[PDB]
């Protein structure tokens, strides 16, 4: 009953907050959540976004932001490779 | 024994100067008994907030408002059919619609309604960082970089009233560059660029949404796949003369 | 159910206990230090004691001790018989001899149901280190016992007397012990017990 | 089956690891062993308490039977309620007294043991003995012998320990080069009581946060 | 024990009256009997065994033996629900069932939705919503098709609701084409009918959620409404009512299709058909566009006025609903209503025979109140003065209700002096003349008196004359009724500065305080509470210090309300009057409450705990703590817990510097239950102090040292509960080094099972996340994050789930991720400028 | 709920509306059921309000509440304040066996 509720709240929290490791989670599934949240905060704070912009040396800052956005999806590596 | 316990007193001597958000509304009427002019701007950097006027062709400090102690992740003014007060979204998920008022001998920033959304942190599920308001001010829309999008239907009365949120949830679609199209009162329509989070290939596809005031929900309209190279969207107002 | 006994807490730094095992820990619960089992009520404690589990741990603890290195129905009129001590001598040293006499078919006429009736009186050497009063001690006693009559003792200050060396030719009917077979006689026909 | 038999040897896993001694035999069945070795062997991570894989529900401890019920922190024991109410097998006290015990007397007070960054409490552990240990490494120093151990040693006052003679032939302790003892490197007339010698150090602030004043909040 | 044998249902079980399939076969039915007919202690065990082994037993025998049991007529609401609970737990356990047994279970638990009580309606919904996920869409759809064609009105009604619950559970998008099947089916008439009702209960259950799905349903309304069948046409009209009310004004754009045929149905079919149609259109009225509202309202109001004379009940109920909704229309003017609608309303619908039936009286009153908004309040109440003085008592009751709901919204400020006089006159008449026993008159009368107050004084005197007049009476009903009216009228008298009059009230009530009837005595003490609260203590007549010692015996009166108002009032004297009552008398209070809180009431028990704060402020805190700690030794859990609450509140008002040292000794006491009461009392005393515990934290940690280390999962549990509040309110103070310790003792407890232990420990660790910050708390979680053990993993991913819920950005810097750790890593973290 | 396990919550994005609780449940933080230092008024999604069900106590789901429910300061910091819409959809085994127990 109680654990059974914890299963439903597992489904709800997983739905809202996306990745939540339940019991068995592949390193590909979880590391993707890591990358997504790290990039999420790098672009999310105007602070760290301004920082990565200069240290990277891009011509504009939104290039870095939308870069991180694109970098969230896995295929973006091969996308850069095809440029 | 003397406790080391260094006690530090933090002060911000000069306040954060990188201006991440702006709004065009006319907030306070100052030094003039009766005047209404749309020329004024309020600009926000995260915590710090400032309000400038021009009216002379030369910009002017109005007042530097008190420190909000949060990260403002988007700010947009709203104009409803009145004093134009700005809708402000930040961390805590709260949608905080604030009106700049003149209280005592200074300009203070009063809040009207703050609606709890997500949790308190900078998050991807957090319906912030992408915000826009109907150019006629009928509805405000917040979205998340990834998970979900919420759109409130704003109504004014003797007291301001924020309608219940309108939810759309696309699990794997990472949202970027919210841009809302103006309308003639027909129906609010907003446009986004959704990049799929989980996919074998990189696919960036634009998607249109028409919020239906009649059925009270957001409707996916046209999903157009464009090259992964996509950057941003802007709204062309009418093309009423052309076809 | 506690029978009014006081079980001190484990932390009270040990009056003799009935069983020096069941204790109460820092909390109110009762525990068996050997078994390391917690028990809610004294009834559960008694179930533990009457259980095979606790017993096994008791045998294991006794094995640890060795590693570290009819009684009920016994009639008792407690009647002092008559002894006849006498300094003896043979060759080549000096030994003691006792002549204990018993009833003359006076009261033994009511009990004849072959209940150890065939068992003769028995002698044992006891150290005074243990007495009902525990006051003074340091010498041995040559106790002699018979079912109905009362026990009898004889003090032996001399460390050793008449303690012989292979008297007979090593025949093995232990009876009770080497002492009894070696040097006792039971004239059962006349009811006279001689010991030397 | 095949995945269970596909596992690399733990020693094959050691080479991938900068701190190989943390990895253990059960890490072979780690579903992602190359990753789990990196996480577990990452700098500041604190390995899982090892009471798992035991079915004893983490406390069967025999030592748990012999743990003391409780002891008041001496500062609170000063408050004397110990005598006012007998906890072992009305009581009104002064507000200023109690308030000052926590604040005036006990502001700088802190528990003596606590624990450290990676300290984890295993079942068989008992902190108290390690508290007396740390306190003892503090009080007791070489050259001094308490009167109890002195009486057990049967050493009368004014007489040097028996290892001072063998220390005369063998030499000063290699661990204590600065140690001084009466009669040898140190003045015998300074022999007093329990101290027959002392280490003489050859070595001979404000920390930016020095408060320079201490004022506690007053109740009144 | 098999308590309460059932001869017929047991001989129906047969089986064992005195082979693995025979052993499971027997023990299973034996357990089922334990649940149905048995002992509470027995059935509670058979539930746990039946759920634990529910996966082991074959659902074939489970449902085969279990289901037909509920088919008998000898079942009782108790026992039938005892089997229902097993149905829910087993269905949610196995999670997969074949379609024939799905049909059986759905037929068995299907009638539950129709039962009169929402208690049974709820669980009847639970079985179906749990079964929906088990069987799935296709199975249930194959189940309803042969049933909707049944000729039985009862069963059709049943699986209408059942099908609705399914549609809500699995969504109405998946089940919607089925709705189109029975909806648009040309074959069967009853299939059309029930196919329409399913839309009703779907609309009711979804509520506002019907909006996004409202397109497909209105298809069925527009196409199936045109059927020549009168019942079909009626049910469609009801669906428009439900879907409009639940719709809310949004859906007009969709309802515009069915808007047209309703009117041509109205002007033609009339009768009950026009009743349902005007119900539908009436529900459409609020959602209509202002211009369209203007037109269609004016179109309907004529039919309404013409239909005022309808002898039928249903049509009158509908008319009142249509007026109710049309009142909100801005188009029709309050002048229009007062000139035409209102006068033809009050005369027709207020006839005495109207007041006879409650379910109609509801709609009458609510309709009248909705009229009061547009109509002038003085005009409405003006028409409402004559019904107040009628000699029919229930008609006087309805007359009161209208005044209550009307005056609450609008207020009486619109009324002139004269009709304001006649109002209070009527209220006093009906109040003193009331025959029936009902609680409304003093409530609503009090609402009027709160509405108009300064104006009451010349009436305020005679009202109190009636008050005392009823305070002496031979009927306890009128007694407690008048007393309840007193307590309500007390605050108003303050506005007239009658205070001596409050004094004589305090006198008479205090003298009648010795009444035998508890039900009245409680209300009397409530009036005492209002009096003492309102008026200054010094000028109180009895006075207070004479009042309370007469209250001390009252606490033993048992019942409930007596201790409710008694503890309330003793608390009132507790905060207001510290000096008057002597401290020894306060100690008698402490003993009496300490004995009193064994009561089963959470209000009595909570307020009882709250009064110890006032008693601790007035009298010696140590003096209170002696009795409290002495009461901790009692075995009863309510005593232990709520004495711990008392210790907490006393520690809040007095401050922990007094209470905590003695608490720690009470923990030094070896007794378990006492130690538990100590730890919980420590939890509560910490949650009541936000900023205080920061200075007290260090003295706590040596106590939690023996707590968290203790072998008892209870002590570890409640100690963790201490760490929750203590860590939350002390977080960020700089005690993290102590928090580090406290956590270091917690981590080993993560693997501890049981629901209470696991949730207390989770909440504790989450509180530690705030005081330590994720980084270290992370470090533990990381070094245990994956692990082979399949158990350790499941345990720590719970803590990491909660951590990911509260913190995400907070954990971002703390992910132990390096380019050799993961393939892609992130190229932008190594950038340095 | 914190105590009764089988009670199910809503957890949707809260709307502008404020949840009501009855005088019987007055004072409880709807998550932890704590009586201390309440902070922010509960907000429920529109799907939990609509008609008569809006008047129900968001805690006990049965009685009609006058008072507004507030989150405590411990839940407001734990963030459960913003988790979602608190409501109790199922009446729960306790209340059920209570009603069937009496009648
Ligand atoms: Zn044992
Ligand atoms: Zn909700
Ligand atoms: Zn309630
Ligand atoms: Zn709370």
């Amino acid at each position: 009953a109680e654990k059974q509720r914890q299963l439903k709240l597992q489904k709800i929290y997983k739905q809202k907050y996306i990745g939540l490791g339940d019991e068995s989670t592949t390193r590909e599934q979880w590391q993707r959540n890591v990358r997504n949240d790290t990039l999420n905060t790098l672009q999310g704070h105007s602070a760290s976004l301004e920082y990565v912009s200069l240290s990277r040396g891009d011509l504009s800052i939104r290039d870095t932001r939308i870069h991180l956005l694109k970098s969230m999806s896995p295929g973006y590596k091969a996308y850069l490779r095809e440029e | 024994a003397k406790d080391d316990e260094l006690y530090l007193y933090h002060l911000t001597l000069k306040k954060q100067t990188n201006f991440v958000h702006s709004c065009i509304g006319h907030f306070v009427d100052l030094e003039a008994g009766s005047k209404r002019e749309q020329s004024q701007l309020c600009v926000a950097t995260e915590t710090h907030l400032e309000l400038y006027d021009t009216a002379d062709g030369e910009l002017k400090l109005i007042a530097k408002f008190q420190n909000l102690f949060a990260t403002i992740t988007s700010m947009k003014s709203l104009d409803l059919p009145w004093p134009t007060f700005l809708a402000l979204t930040s961390d805590s998920g709260n949608l905080s619609i604030v009106q700049i008022i003149m209280h005592a001998g200074a300009l203070r920033l009063k809040t009207l309604v703050n609606q709890p959304l997500t949790r308190t942190t900078l998050r991807r599920v957090s319906p912030i960082s992408y915000m826009e308001i109907d150019p006629n001010g009928r509805c405000i829309i917040l979205s998340s970089v990834e998970q979900n999008k919420l759109c409130f239907l704003v109504d004014y009365a003797q007291k301001l009233r924020i309608s219940s949120p309108l939810e759309i949830i696309r699990p794997h679609m990472v949202t970027l560059d919210m841009a809302v199209v103006d309308v003639n009162f027909n129906n609010p329509c907003f446009v986004t660029l959704e990049i799929d989070n989980a996919a074998t290939q990189l696919s960036v596809h634009l998607i249109f949404y028409v919020l239906e005031l009649g059925l009270n929900h957001i409707v996916k309209k046209a999903d157009y796949l464009v090259n992964p190279s996509a950057n941003f969207v802007l709204s062309l107002p009418d093309l009423s003369r052309y076809n | 159910l506690s029978k009014g006994e006081n079980v001190p807490y484990t932390f009270q730094d040990e009056q003799v206990r009935s069983n020096p095992y069941i204790y109460k820990n820092h909390s109110g619960k009762l525990v068996c230090k050997l078994c390391n089992t917690m028990h809610m009520s004294w009834s559960s404690v008694e179930r533990h004691l009457g259980g095979k589990k606790h017993g096994l741990n008791v045998l294991r603890r006794g094995i640890s001790i060795e590693k570290s290195s009819d009684f009920r129905q016994q009639q008792k009129i407690i009647e002092a018989k008559q002894s006849l001590k006498n300094n003896g001598t043979i060759p080549g040293s000096v030994g003691l001899a006792i002549q204990v006499n018993y009833s003359s078919e006076v009261k033994e006429n009511s009990v004849d149901s072959d209940d150890k009736a065939k068992v003769p009186p028995l002698i044992r050497i006891v150290s005074g280190l243990e007495l009902s009063d525990t006051k003074q001690k340091g010498k041995k006693f040559l106790v002699i016992a018979y079912e109905p009559f009362e026990n009898i003792a004889i003090e032996l200050p001399p460390n050793e007397i008449l303690f012989s060396e292979n008297n007979d030719m090593d025949n093995n009917n232990d009876g009770v012990d080497e002492l009894n077979k070696k040097c006792t006689f039971w004239d059962a026909i006349s009811k006279l017990y001689y010991v030397q | 089956k095949r995945r269970k038999t596909e596992k690399p040897s733990l020693s094959q896993l050691k080479s991938q690891v900068p701190y190989p001694q943390i990895i253990e035999w059960y890490d072979c069945d780690a579903r992602y062993p190359g990753l789990l070795a990196s996480i577990k062997c990452t700098k500041n991570v604190i390995p899982v308490p090892s009471h798992w894989q035991s079915k004893k529900e983490y406390l069967s401890g025999r030592s748990l039977l012999g743990k003391r019920p409780f002891e008041l922190p001496d500062i609170i024991k000063k408050t004397n309620i110990e005598q006012m109410r007998s906890t072992l097998p009305a009581l009104d006290l002064d507000y200023k007294k109690l308030h000052d015990v926590f604040f005036k007397i006990g502001a700088n007070w802190k528990p003596d043991h606590l624990l450290c960054f990676g300290d984890v409490y295993y079942e068989n552990r008992n902190l108290f003995e390690e508290t007396n240990w740390k306190r003892m490494v503090d009080h007791k120093r070489p050259g001094r012998i308490s009167q109890e151990l002195r009486a057990i040693m049967n050493l009368p006052e004014g007489q040097l320990p028996p290892w001072c003679m063998k220390m005369k032939d063998i030499g000063l302790p290699t661990g204590y080069p600065d140690l001084k003892i009466a009669g040898l490197n140190w003045d015998i007339t300074n022999l007093k009581g329990d101290v027959y010698g002392k280490i003489i150090p050859n070595h001979h602030r404000n920390y930016f946060g020095a408060l320079i004043s201490f004022e506690t909040p007053e109740f009144e | 024990d098999l308590m309460f044998f059932k001869p017929s249902d047991h001989k129906y079980f047969a089986d064992v009256i005195s082979n693995k399939d025979e052993k499971k076969e027997r023990t299973l039915s034996m357990l089922l009997l334990k649940i149905k007919n048995g002992n509470t202690a027995s059935r509670r065990t058979s539930m746990r065994i039946l759920t634990d082994k529910a996966v082991t037993f074959g659902p074939e025998m489970i449902f085969n033996r279990l289901l037909p049991i509920l088919l008998d007529r000898s079942l009782e609401d108790q026992e039938r629900h005892l089997m229902i609970k097993t149905i829910d737990r087993v269905l949610y356990q196995l999670g997969d069932l074949t379609k024939p047994y799905v049909h059986k279970i759905l037929v068995v638990a299907a009638p539950l939705l129709i039962d009169e009580d929402p208690m049974v309606r709820s669980t009847g919904q639970e079985i179906i919503t749990n079964l929906s996920t088990v069987a799935g869409l296709k199975t249930i759809l194959t189940v309803m098709r042969p049933d909707i064609e049944n000729e039985d009105e009862y069963v059709r009604n049943v699986t209408s609701r059942a099908a609705a619950v399914v549609a809500k559970a699995l969504g109405v998008n998946q089940l919607l084409p089925f709705i189109n099947a029975a909806c648009h089916s040309r074959k069967s008439w009853k299939a059309r009918h029930t196919g329409i009702k399913i839309v009703q209960q779907i609309g009711i259950l979804l509520g506002i959620g019907v909006l996004n799905h409202l397109t497909g349903l209105m298809s069925c309304i527009k196409d199936c409404l045109m059927d020549d069948h009168v019942p079909v046409r009626i049910v469609t009209a009801h669906t428009l009512s439900t879907l409009a009310e639940n719709s809310y004004p949004y859906g007009i754009e969709v309802f515009n299709v069915v808007l047209e045929p309703l009117w041509k149905g109205i002007r033609s079919h009339r009768g009950k058909v026009l009743s349902s149609f005007l119900k539908a259109v009436g529900s459409m009225i609020p959602l209509m566009d202002p211009e369209y509202a203007g037109y269609y309202t004016t179109e309907a109001m004529r039919i309404i006025r013409r239909e005022f004379d309808s002898p039928d009940d249903e049509m009158k109920k509908t008319i009142l609903l249509v007026l109710q909704k049309c009142s909100a229309v801005e188009s029709i003017t309050p002048k229009f209503l007062r000139e035409e609608i209102a006068p033809e309303f009050f005369q027709k619908f207020w006839v005495r025979r109207v007041a006879l039936d409650r379910p109609l009286n509801k709609v009458v009153t609510y309709t009248t109140v909705t009229l009061a908004k547009k109509l002038g309040c003085s005009y409405t109440i003006d028409k409402l003065l004559t019904p107040l003085r009628d000699e029919a008592e229930p008609f006087r009751t309805m007359a009161v209700h209208a005044v209550t709901r009307t005056v609450n919204l609008l207020g009486t400020a619109d009324l002139d002096e004269r009709l304001e006089t006649r109002l209070i006159d009527a209220l006093l008449i009906a109040f003193q003349e009331q025959t029936n026993s009902d609680s409304i008159i003093f409530k609503g009368f009090g609402a009027v008196t709160v509405s108009l107050d300064i104006r009451m004084k010349p009436f305020l005197a005679p009202i109190v004359s009636t008050i005392l007049n009823h305070l002496k009476h031979k009927t306890p009903l009128v007694r407690q009724h008048a007393a309840d009216l007193c307590a309500i009228l007390i605050p108003v008298i303050k506005n007239c500065h009658e205070f001596e009059m409050l004094n004589k009230l305090n006198i008479i009530l205090y003298e009648s305080l010795g009444e035998v009837y508890p039900e009245v005595l409680g209300s009397i003490i409530n009036a005492m509470y209002c009096i003492t609260s309102v008026m200054d203590l010094d000028k109180l007549q009895p006075p207070i210090n004479q009042i309370l010692p007469t209250l001390t015996p009252i606490l033993r009166n048992k019942h409930r309300k007596v201790e409710v108002n008694t503890i309330k009032f003793v608390g009132l004297i507790g905060k207001l009057a510290p000096t008057y009552a002597p401290p020894k008398e306060w100690m008698r209070i402490c003993f009496e409450l300490l004995e009193l809180l064994k009561s089963t009431n959470k209000e009595i028990r909570r307020s009882a705990n709250a009064t110890f704060g006032f008693i601790a402020e007035a009298i010696g805190p140590h003096d209170v703590l002696v009795a409290l700690l002495n009461n901790l030794k009692v075995q009863e859990r309510q005593l232990r817990v709520c004495t711990a609450v008392a210790i907490g509140i006393v520690a809040k008002v007095c401050g922990p510097y007094n209470v905590l040292p003695v608490i720690m000794n009470e923990y030094t006491t070896p007794e378990t239950n006492v130690q538990n009461g100590v730890l919980k009392a420590m939890s509560f005393m910490f949650e009541y102090i936000g900023n205080m515990s920061k200075d007290y934290i260090y003295f706590i940690t040596p106590l939690l040292e023996d707590a968290l280390t203790d072998r008892d999962l209870v002590h570890r549990q409640t100690a963790s509960n201490v760490i929750t509040h203590l860590a939350l309110n002390c977080s960020g103070t700089g005690h993290e080094d102590a928090f580090i310790h406290l956590m270091n003792l917690l981590i080993p407890n993560i693997f501890e099972t049981s629901p209470h232990a696991i949730m207390r420990i989770l909440e504790g660790l989450e509180a530690l996340s705030q005081a330590l910050g994720p980084g270290l708390f992370m470090n533990y979680i990381w070094a245990g994050l994956f692990h082979p053990a399949k158990n350790v993993r499941k345990a720590f991913w719970r803590v990491y789930n909660n951590m990911y819920v509260m913190y995400q950005d907070a954990m971002v810097p703390f992910y132990p991720v390096t380019p050799d750790n993961n393939e892609e890593y992130i190229e932008e973290l190594d950038l340095v400028l | 709920s914190r105590h009764q396990f089988d009670l199910i919550m809503c957890l949707k994005q809260p709307g502008v509306q404020t949840g009501l609780l009855c005088e019987k449940c007055d004072g409880k933080c709807p998550i932890c059921d704590s009586y201390v230092r309440p902070k922010r008024k509960v907000r429920v999604c529109e799907n939990c309000s609509f008609g008569k069900q809006a008047k129900n106590c968001i805690i006990c789901n049965l009685n009609v509440g006058v008072n507004d429910a507030f989150y405590c300061w411990e839940c407001c910091r734990l963030g459960k304040d913003k988790d979602g819409c608190p409501r109790i959809l199922n009446l729960g085994s306790n209340r059920l066996d209570r009603h069937f127990e009496k009648k």
